[PDB]
RNA sequence: AUAUGGAUUCUUCACGGUAACGUAACUGAAUGUGGAGACGUCGGCGCGAGCCCUGGGAGGAGUUAUCUUUUCUUCUUAACAGCUUAUCACCCCGGAAUUGGUUUAUCCGGAGAUGGGGUCUUAUGGCUGGAAGAGGCCAGCACCUUUGCUGGCUCCGGUGCGCUUGUGACGGCCCGUGAAAAUCCACAGGAAGGAAUAGUUUUCAUGCCAGGUCGUACUGAUAACCGCAGCAGGUCUCCAAGGUGAACAGCCUCUAGUUGAUAGAAUAAUGUAGAUAAGGGAAGUCGGCAAAAUAGAUCCGUAACUUCGGGAUAAGGAUUGGCUCUAAGGGUCGGACGAUCAACUU
RNA sequence: UUCAAAUGAGAACUUUGAAGACUGAAGUGGGGAAAGGUUCCACGUCAACAGCAGUUGGACGUGGGUUAGUCGAUCCUAAGA
């Protein structure tokens, strides 16, 4: 399993034409002084790896989810 | 530095049965609790509040749940009131006298 | 104070046969055969380890890209970087004395 | 300071051997174990290993000589007498 | 050795009829001449399936049996329904 | 087998750094040379892992006549991938007596030390993905189905002449110097061909196909092997907790395992194994045979003889429990001390 | 070693529960190499066998069971043939 920081290259794996599924799981965590947030990690299933992004931003996972592409299988949780 | 927790227990299902008090518990309570040392050293550093429909102690010292249960116990079985009730827990933090599966 | 075992038919403990314990997620212990160690390439006169040159095992230099092979420099990969300024300096020096011998 | 009267180094023979031939092994053994001047380093670091081979622990080097010292007398004495064949020779 | 000597018989033991129905799994008995290639290329032909891995073992008793394991377009049960023995 | 991206080129076969060297790539025939595979035994020292020990907290169980913030238990993180991490080794500046740096162990410096600044191998650790969705521990709710549901918590640390094991750099020993080949990689050499309209790249990234034959159950020994047998006998190896203790000795205990070996009733002489004994102390017997006595550790002390290394634990004396204290022995933080933390020896 | 129940024609010896002890991590524990060859598991069963017994059994009768691109062999060479 492989891991990616930047966006762009997320949405563009996830139209590379091999990929058939992808994954959002949620994970209710605390930012090590005060607070809980929810944690978000996109899994896309390539076909010899695994590639992940997480975002701790609430409204960009949102934008995520919106602008995935319309083609693609998502396994929410 | 001395951020207090609170502990609040129900006592509901054996009060309401005659099988229960919460007067003498919360003074039991009050007066058996350490600190430092010997009982009888609870310089405004816990409080133990009775309701009759909860019981709430705020400690700043040193505390636990589970200090909460040892003393619990000791009172029932003192009262003979084990293999009826017992201690349990459905928060963090928050705690009821439930029963045995009668 | 739980107990291990081997993991293959060979029962004895020779060189190919080491052991390691584990915590697996599964809250046991267990063991795993690690594998034997590497030896960093040497310089082919000095006898010296070699700067660069990443040390593995010898089949695993077939899937390891060219440039953790080499060095950017003659012998690249296979001499000193102060066994080579001597075989420079003396190239140069030998032919400077053929040069003055056939003069004179 | 001096732990032992007279046996030095054969004190780990102990009682055993025989007391001419510890004397005899003794003159051998600190002979075989000192260290001696390299020559082409101008540094004390000569030290055996295998009878008969001198290696240099700087200067990577390696000499052929004696069994338990780097030169003997017989070898010291051979390579006087080529010298002194030399000159004869040269003119 | 034709695709009527490499297959010989189902093995229809009440342990085996029973990865038929879960694992999706034909059990099969074969010679002890076939291979991994044949055993799969017999079945292919004969019953026009999609085989996914074939794996064997050489018995006590002497003979060699087959685990066929289909993919996930058909169904053993009613491949074995089709062969009579259920 | 190859297609889609990327890089190189009209200077045909790439750039940066003074240097150690760096990188996503970045052609190389015959012949030649190199490296790994690839190696003895011991000693202490440093580091890492599992186990042991232990503090706070979140749940569950035990005891409670009296006492105990108590006793026991759960609190886990695989191969693999990316970023990062050190002893050694190396480079640049500099030019050292008033001799310096330095290991438990004495070696190093004009053949360039100490010092300042950098480069590398990644054992080994740290973080992130794998991965909490898994596994563990709890609470509630439903049952003549052989089969389920929903909630929670799964966190933060300390210590060491500890045990087991891996590994690094050193030291010692030899009239003893402690395997070979398959296989893989690189270097030197410069054949051939090609570009800029398409090549070169399959040692850069992603994408497609396949991986055959045999073993695989169970025991491994006071019942599975070899002994005429189901014989108190024989035969190679791995893991391995707490106390007492110098200790893998003896004695007790947790996790696992066993409760197997004909039984019942009485208690004579004898036999076998284990003990005590008044006064005497070898008078017994061929003969102190067999038994008895001594025994750990700390201190005072120790002869003849000697191949000077030994004899030697020579011989001969004295002490040892429990409880309350005293003095000595360290780290890390602020430039004489000031604060706090931790261990077990005398 | 002991108590009760269950099964059985029949119980000191089989099964369950309760108590009492033992091996004491150089084990009476958990795995293998060679060797053995079905001794593994289920069902039924007691003519003989397990030096008393037996409803038990590695015995007796009938069936089930061993899945690999990554663990071994296969490949290499050593003393030697
Ligand atoms: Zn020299």
């Amino acid at each position: 399993a492989r891991e990616i920081t930047d966006i762009k290259q997320f949405l563009e794996l996830t139209r590379r034409a091999d990929v058939k599924t992808a994954t959002v799981k949620i994970n209710k965590k605390l930012n090590k002084a005060g607070k809980p947030f929810r944690q978000t990690k996109f899994k896309v299933r390539g076909s010899s790896s695994l590639y992940t992004l997480v975002i701790n931003d609430a409204g960009k996972a949102k934008k995520l989810i919106q602008s995935l592409p319309p083609t693609l299988k998502v396994n929410r949780l | 530095q001395k951020i207090a927790k609170t502990f609040t227990v129900d006592v509901s299902s054996p009060t309401e049965n005659g099988v229960f008090d919460p007067a003498s518990y919360a003074k039991y309570l009050i007066d058996h609790i350490k600190v430092e040392g010997a009982v009888g050293n609870l310089g405004n550093a816990v409080t133990v509040t009775e309701d009759g429909t909860v019981v709430t102690v705020v400690s700043t010292a040193k505390f636990s749940g589970k200090y909460l249960k040892y003393l619990t116990k000791k009172y029932l079985k003192k009262n003979q009131l084990r293999d009826w009730i017992r201690f349990v827990s459905t928060k963090t933090n928050e705690y009821r006298l439930a029963f045995y599966q009668v | 104070a739980q107990r291990v075992t081997f993991r293959r038919r060979n029962p004895y403990n020779t060189r190919s046969n080491k052991i390691k314990v584990v915590k697996t997620p599964g809250g046991i212990l267990r063991a795993q055969h690690v594998k034997k160690l590497a030896t960093r390439p040497k310089c082919g006169d000095c006898g010296s380890a070699l700067q660069g040159i990443s040390t593995l095992r010898p089949r695993q230099y077939a899937t390891v890209s060219k440039t953790h092979k080499t060095v950017s420099r003659a012998y690249g990969g296979s001499r000193c970087a102060n066994c080579v300024k001597e075989r420079i300096i003396r190239a140069f020096l030998i032919e400077e004395q053929k040069i003055v011998k056939k003069v004179v | 300071a001096k732990r032992t009267k007279k046996v030095g180094i054969t004190g780990k023979y102990g009682v055993r051997y025989g007391s001419s031939l510890r004397r005899q092994v003794k003159k051998l053994e600190i002979q075989q174990h000192a260290r001696y001047d390299c020559s082409f380093c101008g540094k004390k670091t000569v030290k055996r290993g295998a009878a008969g081979i001198w290696t240099c622990s700087c200067c990577k080097k390696t000499v052929a000589g004696g069994a338990y010292t780097v030169s003997t007398a017989a070898a010291a004495t051979v390579r006087s007498t080529i010298r002194r064949l030399r000159e004869m020779v040269e003119a | 050795l034709d695709s009527y000597k490499v297959i010989e018989q189902p093995i229809t033991s009440e342990t085996a009829m029973k990865k038929v129905e879960d694992g999706n799994i034909l059990v099969f008995q074969v010679s002890m001449k076939a291979n991994k290639y044949q055993i799969k290329k017999a079945v292919k032909e004969l019953y026009e399936v999609d085989v996914l891995k074939v794996n064997t073992l050489v018995r006590p008793n002497g003979t060699k049996k087959a685990y066929v394991r289909l993919t996930a377009d058909y169904d053993a049960l009613d491949i074995a329904n089709r062969i009579g023995y259920i």
